[PDB]
């Protein structure tokens, strides 16, 4: 079976 | 300089990334790094978009830079894990996720990414727990919700199933409206009650991911051939697959490349996987006119260049959205005609695919809107299997009369006829016909071997093998790489099946079962008193869920019998022990449909609307058993009950399958290839005349 997708995290600059 | 400058570039880039403006995002990130070189967030954010563009090593470099700047930067560790996972470094991914969660136990995304490792590793209970932690931390989390939903599908946990389907459809609707990548994978969309437009849109948006990875190559369009002069009049067909090896797709079509007519066709097989050393790979490498190992050419630009230099006229996508695909190769269009075929049960939804090879039963013209491609019809069914070449020992069978049944104690073998010549007391039964070994000395020794669990015995110089021990006798026979040498004994007792009752079977992955299907099966068992349901532990942790729901429907536990997953040859062979196969309506058995029919077992099916829900009826139509195809659930149930209660009818229908598996075109790889070639030429003539793709439905 295919590999499960993942979630990239976008870092906000403060 | 003012900190707002670099911060503003970084945060604006994040927005551009969300919108899909990946190239613009990359520029803003890099300008932020010009203004503020030690900008940890910009390093990590840049690496995220480089990952999305397939520049994995460059992404890793920037993740490590971000972490050098900020050793406790948890975002960067989790993002780096995602890149290592894509690179197939599962241990590295785990080390990164566990570090990110150690830094920040409340990091929802890291928990969900960790869960995806457990899901892919076969540890569904731990995947479920990690997805639930992620959703506890971030209640609005479509990736976690949808992948959790698939975990629950896998183990047939139907707790609040109706509400789960509601939210899945709601999530997809929102992501499609907001121009985002749906969190439901194209290959899974068939399992949920989404509209056909949503399923095609899911596919199109997953295909667009390939565009992001090829656009960075800045390659111009390929010049395509407009005649067959350079190929001496031969049409050059290229089969692109990651599954030239021990994989179901080879079990289906490994004979086809070598059966092409070399006078009119030149066959190129492009492998996306390395050589796994099995006979399946040996055979295609030996029988194709050319075999190209693209696993040695990881750059999709260089690999597409290779396809184009071979002068391919028709390029055949055998992966779709499955493991090992490199659809970037098709997005680059190295060939003038590109078709989907066999490996993926659905549409690509993508502009770079011209055709899907199917048939009028699977894909009636009135549902062409479900596909982005133009329909190209094979004359009977588009499905095919190599069963005649791989499992000829199952062409004939004999039984032992332990009292006459055709599926309680079964013998198969190449030398089986030669063996029976030596036993003067065998009886021949004509319902081809079936030899019956009486309860004599030889029969007692065979049954003793099974009961005692011995591996094999020898009678009259003939090896008689226990069907449960094939891997100990010949591992190549168990896998289907070689035809078994010995006479094999297969019995209901081996699998705990009753000797005096109807066996309904289904050997599909349990995720193809839903509550509606089990309720339908329950209605059947309640109407056939002498009957059980025979299912597979795939996975075993689904067994107690199916049992619990079956009892809620009025079926005692002893009515459902589970067996473990078996090696390929045993899996096909033991289908001979069932009376009837009950096909899954949500998503049919595909390979497993071919498997049961090759064993002579009638399959009852109810074709739906999706391609995946109509394959089994396409197979039964080609086989010539229109009476096994139901128009609704009532008919499905009535057909199965009649087969389980009218034993004369059952004998008739089983005889039809047993005979027509040979005489119909279903397993005829030579006829299939010939008709496939006629279809290719209709495509080519159409293009050579200057026309864009159109339906080939005649
Ligand atoms: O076309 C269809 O109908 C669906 C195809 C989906 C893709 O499958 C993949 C993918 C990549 C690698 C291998 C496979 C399977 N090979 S196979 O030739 O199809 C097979 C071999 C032995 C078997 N023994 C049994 O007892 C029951 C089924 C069975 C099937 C496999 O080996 N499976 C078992 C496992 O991984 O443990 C997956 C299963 C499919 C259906 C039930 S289990």
């Amino acid at each position: 079976t295919h590999e499960t997708g993942t979630t990239n995290t976008a870092t906000t600059a403060t | 300089s003012c900190p707002t400058h670099a911060d503003s570039l970084n945060n604006l880039a994040n927005i551009k990334r969300e919108q899909g403006n990946i190239e613009e995002a990359v520029r803003l990130y890099r300008k932020a790094l010009e203004v503020f070189p030690e900008f940890a967030a910009a390093h990590s954010n840049l690496a995220s978009v480089l990952q999305q563009q397939g520049k994995l090593q460059e992404a890793l470099m920037h993740y490590k830079e971000a972490i050098r700047i900020s050793p406790t930067f948890a975002d960067a560790y989790s993002n780096m894990g995602n890149t290592l996972k894509e690179m197939q470094d599962v241990q590295g991914a785990l080390q990164c996720y566990t570090r990110a969660i150690q830094i920040n136990p409340a990091f929802a995304d890291a928990h969900s990414n960790l869960a995806s490792i457990h899901k892919d590793s076969g540890n569904i209970p731990e995947a479920i727990a990690s997805y639930r932690t992620a959703l506890k931390l971030k209640p609005d989390f479509p990736d976690a919700y949808c992948n959790l939903a698939h975990c629950l599908q896998i183990v047939c946990d139907w707790t609040d199933y109706d509400e789960r389907m509601k939210k899945l459809v709601s999530i997809v609707a929102d992501q499609l409206e907001k121009n985002r990548l749906p969190s439901v994978h194209p290959h899974h969309s068939m399992l949920y009650p989404l509209s056909h437009g949503f399923r095609k849109a899911i596919a199109e948006r997953h295909g667009n991911l390939c565009l992001d990875k090829i656009n960075v190559l800045h390659k111009p369009p390929y010049e395509h051939p407009k005649d067959l002069k350079l190929s001496d009049g031969r049409l050059r067909v290229g089969y692109v697959s990651s599954d030239f090896g021990n994989h179901p797709t080879s079990h289906l079509m490994q004979s086809i490349p070598g059966m092409h007519n070399p006078d009119k066709f030149e066959v190129f097989c492009y492998a996306l996987s390395p050589d796994d050393g099995t006979n399946f790979r040996v055979k295609v490498m030996a029988e194709a006119n050319h075999f190209i190992d693209l696993s040695q050419i990881p750059c999709n630009g260089k690999a597409a260049d290779r396809i184009h230099q071979d002068g391919i006229h028709i390029l055949v996508n055998m992966n779709g959205y499955t493991k090992g695909a490199r659809n970037e190769l098709f997005a680059l269009r190295p060939a003038p005609i590109q078709a989907m075929w066999l490996g993926y049960p659905g549409t690509s939804g993508a502009l770079f695919m011209d055709y899907i090879i199917t048939d009028q039963e699977t894909s009636p013209a009135e549902v062409a809107e479900q596909y982005s491609e133009k329909l190209a019809y094979m004359p009977h069914t588009f499905f095919i299997g190599d069963h005649a070449n791989m499992f000829p020992h199952l062409k004939k069978k004999a039984v032992i009369d332990f009292k006459i049944y055709d599926n309680r104690i079964v013998l198969n073998g190449i030398d089986l006829k030669a063996f029976l010549d030596s036993l003067p007391d065998v009886k021949i039964v004509k319902m081809l016909n079936m030899p019956v070994i009486p309860m004599n000395t030889i029969a007692e020794a065979v049954i003793e071997m099974i009961n005692r669990g011995q591996i094999q015995i020898t009678i009259n110089g003939f090896s008689i093998s226990n069907g449960l021990a094939t891997t100990q006798i010949n591992n190549k026979a168990a896998t289907g790489e070689e035809v078994p040498r010995t006479i094999i004994v297969t019995t209901r007792s081996q699998y705990g099946l009753p000797e005096d009752a109807i066996v309904y079977c289904n050997f599909n992955q349990l995720y193809k079962i839903d509550p509606s299907t089990l309720q339908m099966w329950a209605n059947i068992l309640k109407r056939v008193p002498n009957s059980v349901l025979w299912l597979l532990r795939f996975p075993a942790v689904g067994e107690p869920n199916i049992q619990q729901y079956a009892q809620n429907m009025g079926l005692p536990q002893n009515r459902i019998i589970f067996s473990p997953v078996a090696p390929k040859e045993e899996h096909v062979r033991r289908g001979q022990l069932a009376d009837v196969c009950l096909d899954t309506p949500l998503c049919n058995g595909h390979t497993t449909g071919m498997d049961v029919l090759w064993a002579g077992t009638p399959m009852v099916t109810m074709p739906g609307e999706t391609l995946a829900s109509r394959v089994a009826a396409s197979q039964l139509t080609c086989l010539g058993c229109l009476e096994l195809i139901a128009k609704n659930r009532q008919e499905y149930e009535d057909i199965a009950v009649k087969l389980g209660t009218d034993l004369e009818y059952l004998k008739k229908v089983r005889g039809k399958v047993w005979k027509q598996r040979i005489s119909s075109p279903l397993f005829n790889t030579k006829q299939y290839t010939m008709e496939l070639e006629r279809l290719y030429l209709q495509m080519w003539e159409h293009y050579a005349a200057g026309n864009k793709p159109d339906h080939m439905i005649k």
